[PDB]
Formats: structure tokens, sequence, C-alpha cells
């Protein structure tokens, strides 16, 4: 599948685990399992295809530091920094979802937005009247960059 | 808007020969092109080596460049490479191209020879600088125009080397301008960079 | 067992428009990015745009504006249009492949024939030949066939009668699509002013044939 984020999944109930077949390579997708959700809320008042995706930044913004702390249990004396998608077409760059009826296309370049070291996002979408779609981010879809960039620092693109 | 390779590389047969790609913020790819047939991919993400490419292959990257390392250097290696890179703005972008020569003679100077609009020329309203290069191996030189002691760049065509009957090879460049333009300047310059050594020849109006 | 090809002209007169369609046979327009891309001297190889199985495009900024790429679903054939061309787009062009996915990395697969397309002059123009008067005592002249059209010039000096240390060099690609070029000896220094140095110059197409006396400065 070709998505970023897990919506409505399920839950790890102890802490994070990384799962892959191969973290010493880099051509396979990386899948993070967390504890808790985190609320992402897309409505569409009704340009009109124009929509937005309230997230409250200190909870992203928590659950990414930490996400790091774990990644770097698996590469040592490297630093781990977030970078949007590098795609090609809208439907795997972006956060797509079939929300009340239609399909959306979430702009989350702010979501991954330099290294995170130990208000609220608002995130442009795309496609008459006020659709509200509620779900909670129980995982996410990551990507390696590898390489061996002796700057040493890792940096991860959310796909598959 | 390139990332920058060196023009040319040159090695004796069953070398070391090294290729850098200077300016790439992210991973790096490259690709071999040979006269006429199509390019095609010998290393990419900086250093892994596809099927079909020999172990003698390889290379690296340091944070802004990229390297193409070739160790055994033979006859089938001659050809332009061109190093990759991804970006967000340009999505993709292509260095300048390297030439890799395997010397099979002797090294030879350019012999560089510069030419001033010709007082016929010049009654039809039009000048042109003439720079002829000839007698140089290998085949890959960079020619550098200066107006006065500032470079230009703006007029300025110049062919690629086309080898002789003798061997090397010959290129030529010329610098078009309006009568205007190359009277109010007091001298003209053309330098050819060949190798480690660079011809420099300068006419003026009179 | 993917093979593409470009089909189209392979001549497009200047300011007109360039188009040509690649072929895909053995395998669906589907999960990929279908590409072109184009290669010369003076401009390198440089990618110019690729086009999804929805229509989905992403021009060069560079090329942004006078491009366009299409895709016919049926036909399993994707086209490409290049308006305004000049004598700057003279180059090979290629089609090829991008899998889905993380460009980051990615790097073109199934790489097309090599088409050649090559944007002519307007018309047939004959040659205007200039002299190159000259100044380890020797001397050089010349000759300078200026704004010709088509290929190619035949230049000797003294009817035949001088030969070693002439050389006659590429016609370069004028911007306007003319072509020009130079021939040029190396003489003795004491031969001037003495012996005369004539260059002949004959440009068939345009039945042009000027033999310009090259003498030294006034
Ligand atoms: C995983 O990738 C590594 C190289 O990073 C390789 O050595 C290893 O064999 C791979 N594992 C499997 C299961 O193929
Ligand atoms: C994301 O937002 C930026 C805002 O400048 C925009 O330029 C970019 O194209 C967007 N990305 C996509 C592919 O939606
Ligand atoms: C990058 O981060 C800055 C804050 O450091 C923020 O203002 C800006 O919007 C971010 N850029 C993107 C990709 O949205
Ligand atoms: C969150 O952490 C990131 C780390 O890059 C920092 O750039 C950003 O300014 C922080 N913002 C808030 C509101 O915590
Ligand atoms: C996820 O579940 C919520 C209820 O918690 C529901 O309203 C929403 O439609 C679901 N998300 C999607 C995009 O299906
Ligand atoms: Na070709
Ligand atoms: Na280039």
């Amino acid at each position: 599948v070709s998505t970023q984020l897990l919506l409505n999944g399920s839950l790890a109930k102890e802490e994070i685990v990384i799962r892959s077949e191969n973290l010493t390579d880099n051509a396979k997708t990386i899948i993070v399992h967390l504890k808790e959700s985190v609320e992402i809320v897309c409505t569409r008042p009704g340009d009109t295809r124009q929509a937005h995706c309230n997230i409250s930044e200190e909870k992203w913004n928590k659950t990414l530091q930490k996400v790091s702390k774990i990644l770097q249990e698996h590469f040592p004396n490297k630093a781990i920094k977030f970078e949007p998608h590098s795609g090609g077409d809208l439907e795997i760059t972006t956060h797509s979802f079939n929300c009340r009826g239609e399909f959306f296309y979430c702009n989350t370049t702010k979501l991954f937005n330099g290294t995170y070291n130990s208000t609220t996002i608002t995130l442009p979408c795309r496609i008459k009247g006020n659709i509200t779609c509620k779900s909670i981010i129980t995982g996410l879809l990551l990507t390696r960059d590898g390489g061996n960039d002796d700057n040493d620092t890792e940096t991860f693109r959310p796909g598959g | 808007y390139e990332l920058t390779q060196p023009p040319s590389v040159s090695v004796s047969p069953g070398q070391t020969a090294t290729i850098t790609c200077s300016g790439a913020s992210t991973n790096v790819c490259w690709y071999q092109v040979k006269p006429g047939q199509s390019p095609e991919v010998v290393i990419f993400e900086n250093y892994k080596r596809p099927s079909g490419i020999p172990d003698r292959f390889s290379g690296s990257k340091s944070g802004s460049t990229a390297t193409l390392t070739i160790r055994g250097t033979q006859a089938i290696d001659e050809a332009d490479y061109y190093c990759q890179v991804w970006d967000s703005f340009s999505t993709f972008v292509f260095g300048s191209g390297t030439q890799v020569t395997v010397l099979r003679q002797p090294k030879a100077n350019p012999t560089v020879t510069l030419f001033p609009p010709s007082s016929e020329e010049l009654q039809a309203n039009k000048a042109t600088l003439v720079c002829l290069i000839s007698d140089f191996y290998p085949g890959a030189v960079t020619v550098a125009w200066k107006a006065d002691s500032s470079p230009v760049k703006a007029g300025v065509e110049t062919t690629t080397p086309s080898k002789q009957s003798n061997n090397k090879y010959a290129a030529s460049s010329y610098l078009s301008l309006t009568p205007e333009q190359w009277k109010s300047h007091r001298s003209y310059s053309c330098q050819v960079t060949h190798e480690g050594s660079t011809v420099e020849k300068t006419v003026a109006p009179t | 067992q993917v093979q593409l090809q470009e089909s189209g002209p392979g001549v497009v007169k200047s300011s007109e428009t360039l188009s040509l369609t690649c072929t895909v046979s053995g395998g669906s327009m589907g999960g990929t990015y279908w590409s072109w891309l184009r290669l010369s001297p003076g401009k390198g190889l440089e990618w110019i745009g690729y086009i999804f199985h929805t229509g989905e495009t992403n021009y060069s900024p560079s090329l942004k504006g006078r491009v366009s790429i299409s895709v016919d679903t049926s036909e399993d054939q994707f086209s490409l249009r290049l308006r305004s061309v000049t004598a700057a787009d003279t180059a090979v062009y290629f089609c090829a492949s991008l899998p889905r996915g993380q460009l980051v990395n990615a790097y073109f697969r199934n790489w097309g024939r090599g088409s050649l397309v090559s944007v002519t002059a307007a018309s047939t123009k004959g040659p205007s030949v200039f002299p190159l008067a000259p100044s380890g005592g020797t001397a050089a002249l010349g000759c300078l066939v200026k704004d010709y059209f088509p290929e190619p010039v035949t230049v000797s000096w003294n009817s035949g009668a001088l030969t070693s240390g002439v050389h006659t060099f590429p016609a370069v690609l004028q911007s306007s699509g003319l072509y020009s070029l130079s021939s040029v000896v190396t003489v003795p220094s004491s031969s001037l002013g003495t012996q005369t140095y004539i260059c002949n110059v004959n440009h068939k197409p345009s039945n042009t044939k000027v033999d310009k006396k090259v003498e030294p400065k006034s």
C-alpha cells in the first residue's frame, strides 16, 4: 500500500517497537508501531476543494523526538533527521485517505521539517458543506535513504 | 544549475581513474554514455553496483562530493560519465559530464591562434574573434574569453574536439561582437586550458 | 522485458514545434513515471519531465511553459511536445522509466533507443569569406567562412599548391542555425609580403566559389 500514516489501527501495548525485514538495508520499508495515538482531524469547509488538518504541534513534535531515540538505538552515534516525501505522484507523496465519500491528499510537509532533539499544525489538502473525519494515528510508514553519507545524519522519509 | 564535474580525466591504460561530483546534498548515482548508444547506470545510491557492472567500478561520497573510482582502466571504459541527484525544486539535476580517456599517445600542448576582426568584416558592421586550437592530445580543452581583463561568456561559440589525421585533436571558439563592443575595449583575450597548462593569446584594435 | 523507442521526425525547422512519441512494448503503463530526457554538448544530459498513467505531469523548471507530455493508455504510448524550438534544442532525445516511489535514490531504467532531432536553419545561404591577415619566426594567416548553410564547405590554399601547414577546422553551429569555419596556414615569417597567399572557398549548395587574397596588415 502507498500511504504514510495509519488511521484507526492497532496500538503497540508496551512501548515503541521497530519492525523491518532488513534494517541494515535501506530499500525495505520501516514500520514503527506506537503506543499512544495522536489525534488527526481533517475538516472540509465550503476553491472549495482546499481543506485542512488540525494536529496539535506538541503531541506530534514529541512523537518524533522519542521516535529518534529508538532509531538511534539501531544506528550508533548517528543523528536522526526527518524530511518530506520525495515522490512523483499525489497519491504517494501526500497523506491520502477516504473521508466520508471523498479522497483527500494532505501536503504533510510540515510534519517532517528538520531534526528533533530532546498552536496547531495545519496541513492543506486536496480532493458543499462541512465534512469532518476523526481518526487517530497508531503507526508510521518510513523509508531510510542509504548511501553512507559521512555527515552520519540518517535522513528518513515517510513512504514505502 | 548543475552539479560540478571536471570536463576530462586521463590515465594510462590499467591505472586508477577518479571522477568527482561536487554539489550533491542527497545520494548520487552515475551513468556511462558512449557515442550513439544509450546511457546506462554503473553505480547507484553512492556506492551500490548493479549486475552487469564489473567489480572494478566502485565509488563513495562524503557529504558534498560524490566520487566514481575506476581501477584497471582499459579501452572499454572510455566514455562520458554523468552523475545525477534528486532535488526538491528541479526534481533531477545532472553534472556537467566528465570525459574519461586512456592515453594511447604522448600528451601534446595545444597551439592557439587568435585573430582580430578583419577590416573587411567591420565594414559589414560585424565583428568576430577567431580562436583556433590545433594539435593537442588528449582531446579536451577549456576555452575562456576575457574582455579587457574581465571574463565574458555571452556571444561565445565553441566546437567539440575533432580528431585529425595526425591522431591528435583540434577545436575552435568564436566570440561574436558588434563593431561597437569590439572598439570599446582595448584588448580581448582567448585562454585555452589543457591538462596542467594554459596558452593565452591577446589581440587589440587599431 | 520492456522496450522503449522514439518515433517522430528527426528534423524540425526553427521556431516550429517538436513532437515525439515513445512507444512502450511488453508491459503496462501502470505504476511508473514515463520520462523524457535529452543530451547534447554545451548542455549535457538534462531531464525534461515525466508523466503518470493518470496524466499527472511534472515538467522541468527550465523548460516549464513550452513543454507538454501526454499519454494514451490505449496504444501504450506517451507523447512529448516542445514548442517554439530553436538551435539550442538540437539534441539527442530519450524516453526512459522510473519506478513509482521514493525518487531520492531513483535512477532511470529502460533507456530508449536514442533519438536525435536536429533543428535546422531556415533556408540555404552562401558564405561570406573574410581574410585573417598575419602579424621561432613563423606566421599564421587564414580565412573566415561566415554564416552559411548547409554543410559542407571545401577550402584550399593557392589552388591546392599549398598544403603543408594548412589546417581547416570543423564548422561552428551558430545559434541562428547557420555554420562557420576557418582555414589557417602556418607560413615562414620571411615569406610574408612576397609569396602570395590565397584561400579558395567553395560551397556548392549555393554555387559559391570565392577566392580571397589574404595579405598582411595595413
Ligand atoms: C539484509 O541486508 C544485508 C546488507 O545490508 C545483507 O547482508 C543480508 O544478507 C540481508 N538479509 C537477508 C535476509 O537477505
Ligand atoms: C506542499 O506545500 C508546498 C507549499 O509551498 C508546495 O509548494 C508543494 O508543492 C506541496 N507539495 C505537494 C506535492 O503537494
Ligand atoms: C520548517 O521549520 C520552520 C521552523 O523552524 C517552519 O517555520 C517552516 O514552516 C518549516 N517549513 C516547512 C517545510 O513547512
Ligand atoms: C518542536 O521540535 C522541533 C525540532 O526540530 C523544533 O524545530 C520545533 O521548533 C519545536 N516546536 C515546538 C512548538 O515544540
Ligand atoms: C476512523 O475512525 C473514526 C472514528 O474514530 C471515523 O470517524 C473515521 O471515519 C475513520 N477514518 C477513516 C478515514 O476511515
Ligand atoms: Na543516438
Ligand atoms: Na548537464
